[PDB]
């Protein structure tokens, strides 16, 4: 996978010149998968 | 909260192995004689070989062929372990071993509508003998996965009163109230283990005591389905496969 | 007013061993799609699971990993030694469909230019020639000929290279007047006009044009040019429903109606 | 830009070069390394494993029979049983062994060699044989007396079915070429010598027993063995595209 | 979650293709539907969110969430069994064979939906997203099948619709990932666009 | 004492489950790649379902039909797990699950007399392909419990040298020395688990390299018997039974 | 359950001086190959030895040193300006035989591409032309022509270079869905099929194809291409018996039976 | 032989881009040469 050690020096003035970002993580998808006001726990019934 | 208010929630989920059963109209859950299935204690055991404990391969829910609640329906019954003797790895372990021990989780299903009425007694009877005939037929003592139809419900096929079968672990499927019954059964016998091909420890009966009726024109075809899961099983005396 | 948090993760979720469950309390399997929420039933609640320390990463699906590579956006041949290309990514469908997966996005871009000489019969030639690619922002005068004064390019940025050199390449920043590019716009290009041709296009997405020429006249041959674009440092918002019909126009998302997406099978009961 | 001056070699493609280069999938994350038995880190681990020598490479021997050294009840004394050049990389009985294959993937070798032999006659069949290693200088020994002047082991058939003759590394130089090709390179210079086997006493059997028996021959590199300069194995070739 | 174009048959056009037909039975243990669970192959899954992105990659891994919502009347009841059959053979031929695999028994009621998790059960950590066989022999990767059967029956009051629909949703679980980006085969062009 | 004097005792006892194997003429015991069978680690696993671990019901010795060491005998081979795919509960667990993982304990038997001579190579080869034919026959790639006769021993049925098969875990049954070979094999594959009906991880071969000969008049009928025990097994992906 | 240790060494073993031995106790020379173990008789025990501080290294036989160099894996000429090469290493025998020395192996690879123009009579031309090598993973659409839309390559990785530039070169990671590549597979490609053509091939070893084209049409000439592969960061398991018969097919290890490997000599007693 | 001093900086993101490994040692071959349960010392007889 990705190297734990590698050179990352910027040679140019503008950030647009920089190489690709190297984060690549993901975030909890709840804003898309469960955009609801009331919490509906996995162990309970959804509606009552 | 069911616990705080002191009542039983009508919804339930039963998960064993790779199987999950749900119902939204249950009537609590019965645990036979208040005892959950347990392993054989070293102080009760007699067979000296290390037992086989198959785990999830056999301790899961097996659904049997459905039965129709016909107009002349007298009831239906299944012997255990007979009914599952040829199903999945539970059946294989039962066949390949001389000795077997285990409990059960039974889920009987029958839904209709708020326009139907009818009541089924769902009872698990220990050592239930089908002795209405001078010489009982093997087809009726061991009906297999298809189970067998009742011929003498009032006398419970054994010369006792149907109304007193309530002394055994049971529930009722009263259509206006629930559409399923769930029973957890511990192993019961006068021995630590026994042969799964010569002795049926329990018999599950589903008997109509209040006939199925409904508003004119409603669906008339109402099935009854039985789903059973072996639980906490162990086997001894391994050899080639042998069926009754 | 953000009530839903978004913690970051660098690996997918582990699996923890689970056991049987026989109760009236917990019912993970029961759901209700009407709420608009995706099921929250977990693997461990539906079956008995084992422990799985899952070290599978999530890097290749990040916006940077998905968009961070070059794709064709322009392809043409000079005529009279010149060609005017209006900067837009609707001509070639592959990159177009990718961008439309997001409603809004900010990103820098790396443009790579591959050019070679071809004759009248479109046969490639081994001929090294100097070419000029000039970026003409809206409002600036566009050259009419291969030798017009605008090629002096004292203010307009230009890149001069040769078909005998490696492909030319330059980075561009996030240039929109908006705070993000829009790949879906339910509005019109101007006030006082509601004609269909002015609908669904956000003018701020158009930053100008690239005019190309050979520095001197080719004799009977033409310059073939391919322009590739690679998004960089991508930030995106509001995922969209993917294109599910063929594209038909460069500037609009017009499509041909259809009664099915996937092909039919004999019956729903046979996989 | 930083002033630079490019040098000879620029643009060349040396197959053994070792530079860093852009990855086609810069963010790719491979499957995890799982526990698999038998990891090998160096092929010296393989050549140290004994494999059968195709010793009886004669016209009358086909297939499996080529691994068997013929032994038989003698009616004369001090007779010869077999002979072989010890060089692991030359054409012959050694070329199809594990040791031989890898040696043939290299130009030079060094190290002692393990030649082990297993007797396969009946439990009642006895015998004593002498196996000798003759360092280079002349031709293979002509008789047992000459052979026994070199490095050797006297083997007695019994419960322990096998014997090992170590052909110790005895060479002028630290390494030897793996081929003895002479016409062009004059590599006969490197010949490592010979291994010969003779009856020390005789193969003896009870009444009506098989009067012939077999010995299987194994060979492997010792712990002081190494190889240098990789080269294409001459045994692997093709005359056209494969079906 | 997004809708699976599950009823992809000649008689179903447009919106109707999202509906799994259910009807009052006059026989027991009958089948309702079947589908290969592979998210990247041509079929009902190809037009889903999960399918589109899976088709932008060469390999996948992870459990899948298949959720179903019953849409009959409040008075319409029923119990159905949904099973996942890990690979090795063909799709199960009857309910008895199907129930031997991973499954959930669904009871129609107030909570309109049920989830059947198709857990990641694979020899390798990843599977190819296509099962193309002629060239690559990728049928090697088939993930199995999902089938649905009547557990009891769909039951209704007098004069009620004797047919109803189930909508089918699918999504990746939290242990799902994709590798090796590739061009989506559904996006193409034969010439310059107007 | 074998340990004190630094030698290997010629007697051995192998006990697994309800089975015990003994020999009085062994030649030590080989443990493939120096590794005993081990369970799948949580960090190597990928299938998320709780596995079935049958224990003694499947981890025991199964004896296959014997093979005769005929005058024209070229050798015989058995694929694993193919050879035991229809034997006992090991076979059943293999059939009912998509995934299987396990090691082995192999005991090859062949006794004659101190008046006989002959030598068999007993080798366990990982991923051994029977590829001497343009289109290999299923009958030869998966011969089942009966195993299959060698047709091309010199080329090891795969285009390599028979003499180099020693790079794989092996022993020899040299009649003057021993009458049995014993090999313990760990699970080997490029995956954590795999299908027991589509892939054979190991192939056991018994090949005569020194022909069977004997004093005139001695018993001529000399069988070769293979007894194999699965060890440290686990299965995932339960469903109905499926064979190749 | 590993009972046998594997200590590492950077040099071969030294020789220690030894003296004579006349005893009934120690018998290093007596062995028993039946056990499956290779002899453990040491040099010092078989003859009287001297001290030798042996500094000979072991580097050139390491997996990295043995495999770490480029070898030809593909060679072809375009037809109609295009060529589709299914990625597999069975076409050219040298690298193939090397890989088959291991049962399982993980490694990254460095691919180097050497291309030049040739005419109809296969005579090389001094002609610089741009070419494109696109990696098409299984499931992605393969272009039918030199100018098909797939060449836009918005997602598929592509490398565009010129016959006038140095050979193209890119590294690829360990891409198998498995935890190691397999160079020997005793199984079938799918369930429900036992045809011989589906035996001995592990599908996960096939990662797709490389499609090559010249960016523009050559006039009467073709593009000749050679692809080399160099394994890197090699990890290997389970050494195998080396190939000892000629290869005959690209996808199978089928061979012609033989009664001998080495050539015959007059007699076993004459070296 | 190999230099005791040389530059080893990675310029790329993915480890696949790195130059060849520079270990090259060998390990005791016993797992292949002597994969047996009972130790058979060099000075003793193999079987008894
Ligand atoms: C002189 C160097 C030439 C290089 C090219 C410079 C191009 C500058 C324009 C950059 C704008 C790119 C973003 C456009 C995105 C919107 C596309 C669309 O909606 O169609
Ligand atoms: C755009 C750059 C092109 C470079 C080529 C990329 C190739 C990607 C495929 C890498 C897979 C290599 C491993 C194959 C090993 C198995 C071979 C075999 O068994 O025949
Ligand atoms: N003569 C034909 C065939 C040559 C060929 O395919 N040669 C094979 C061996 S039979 C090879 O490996 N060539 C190596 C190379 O040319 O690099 C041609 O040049 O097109
Ligand atoms: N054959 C014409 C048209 C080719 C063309 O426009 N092809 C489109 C798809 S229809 C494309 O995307 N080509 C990619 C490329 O050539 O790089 C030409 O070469 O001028
Ligand atoms: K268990
Ligand atoms: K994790
Ligand atoms: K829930
Ligand atoms: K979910
Ligand atoms: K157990
Ligand atoms: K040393
Ligand atoms: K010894
Ligand atoms: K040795």
């Amino acid at each position: 996978g990705s190297n734990i050690h590698y050179t990352n020096i910027n040679y140019y003035e503008n950030a647009a010149s920089n190489s690709l970002n190297k984060q690549d993580f993901t975030q909890d998808p709840e804003k898309f998968t469960r955009p609801v006001v009331d919490v509906m726990k996995e162990a309970a019934v959804p509606l009552k | 909260s069911a616990e705080a208010c002191g009542y039983s929630d009508r919804v339930a989920q039963l998960t064993l192995g790779n199987s999950t059963i749900t119902t939204q109209e249950a009537a609590n859950i019965v645990v036979g004689y208040g005892r959950w299935p347990t392993s054989l204690r070293d102080t009760d055991a007699t067979a000296v070989d290390k037992p086989t404990q198959p785990g999830v391969s056999a301790e899961r829910f097996y659904t049997l062929p459905s039965v129709q609640w016909t107009n002349s329906f007298k009831g239906h019954y299944w012997k255990l372990p007979d009914a599952l003797s040829e199903l999945g790895l539970f059946g294989q372990n039962l066949q390949f071993h001389y000795l077997y021990r285990g409990g059960w989780v039974i889920h009987v299903q029958c839904n209709a509508t708020k326009f139907h009425q009818g009541t089924l007694l769902v009872v698990a009877t220990p050592e239930h003998k089908i002795q209405s005939a001078e010489s009982p037929a093997f087809a009726r003592t061991n009906p297999g996965e298809q189970g067998a139809a009742y011929q003498f419900p009032f006398t419970f096929e054994d010369g006792t009163a149907l109304g007193n079968a309530l002394i055994y672990p049971h529930q009722w499927v009263n259509l206006r109230t629930n559409n399923s019954a769930t029973l957890v059964l511990p192993y019961v016998n006068a021995l630590p283990m026994d042969s799964g091909i010569r002795h049926n420890n329990w018999t599950l009966s589903v008997i109509p005591i209040v006939p199925l009726e409904y508003a004119a024109g409603a669906t008339t075809y109402v099935p009854i389905t039985v789903t059973i899961a072996p639980m906490c099983t162990e086997y001894n005396g391994l050899r080639a496969a042998v069926t009754q | 007013g953000q009530v839903i948090k978004s913690a970051v993760r660098s690996t997918v979720e582990n699996t923890v061993q689970s056991t049987h469950s026989i109760t009236t309390e917990a019912t993970p399997a029961l759901q209700a799609a009407e709420t608009g929420a995706t099921s929250n039933a977990s693997d461990e609640s539906m079956i008995e699971t084992r422990n799985v320390v899952n070290t599978h990463g999530v890097a290749e699906t990040s916006l940077e990993a998905f968009y961070g590579r070059a794709g064709l956006v322009a392809m043409f041949s000079t005529d009279g030694g010149i060609y005017r290309w209006y900067i837009n990514f609707g001509e070639y469908v592959q990159l177009r469909a990718k961008l439309e997966l997001l409603t809004y996005a900010r990103f820098d871009m790396e443009f790579t230019i591959v050019a070679q000489v071809v004759n009248a019969q479109s046969k490639v030639q081994d001929f090294n020639v100097d070419y000029q690619v000039m970026f003409v922002p809206p409002g600036a005068s566009v050259p009419e000929n291969q030798d017009s004064y605008q090629w002096q390019s004292s203010c307009n940025p230009s890149v001069i290279s040769n078909t005998g050199l490696p492909p030319a390449r330059v980075s561009v920043p996030f240039m929109s007047s908006a705070n993000a590019y829009s790949f879906s716009y339910d509005g019109y290009t101007q006030f006082g006009d509601t004609s269909g041709s002015s609908y669904g296009i956000v003018p701020s997405n158009y930053l100008g044009m690239l005019v190309v020429r050979t520095c001197e006249d080719l004799d009977g041959t033409r310059l073939r040019v391919r322009v590739y674009a690679k998004p960089k440092h991508v930030k995106g918002w509001i995922p969209r429903s993917p294109r599910m019909t063929p594209y038909k126009s460069r500037y609009t998302g017009v499509y041909t109606d259809t009664t099915k997406f996937c092909a039919n099978r004999a019956r729903i009961t046979t996989a | 830009g930083i002033p630079t001056l490019y040098t000879p070699g620029s643009g060349q493609f040396l197959t053994t070069d070792d530079f860093q280069t852009p990855c086609m999938l810069p963010k790719f994350q491979p499957t995890p390394v799982i526990d698999i038995p038998g990891e090998v880190k160096n092929f010296l681990e393989v050549v140290q494993v004994e494999s059968l020598v195709e010793i009886n490479n004669v016209e009358s021997a086909e297939g499996v029979a080529r691994y068997r050294i013929p032994l038989n009840v003698q009616d004369a004394m001090d007779g010869q049983i077999m002979a072989l050049r010890v060089d692991p990389g030359i054409d012959g009985p050694m070329q199809s062994t594990l040791l031989g294959v890898f040696t043939r993937y290299y130009a030079q070798w060094s190290g002692s060699l393990d030649f082990t032999f297993m007797f396969c006659g009946t439990f009642m069949t006895t015998g004593k044989v002498i196996i000798a290693y003759t360092p280079p200088g002349g031709d293979q020994p002509t008789n047992r007396r000459q052979a026994m002047l070199g490095t050797h082991v006297v083997w007695d058939f019994g419960l322990q079915s096998s014997i090992t003759l170590v052909v110790p590394w005895i060479s002028s130089g630290h390494f030897r070429g793996t081929t003895l090709e002479n016409t062009i390179y004059k590599y006969r210079y490197y010949e490592a010598g010979y291994i010969t086997m003779w009856y020390q006493t005789n193969m003896v059997v009870p009444p009506n027993f098989p009067t012939t028996a077999s010995i299987l021959m194994f060979v492997a590199a010792q712990p002081n063995f190494s190889l240098r300069i990789l080269k294409d194995r001459p045994d692997i070739s093709q005359e056209g595209a494969l079906q």
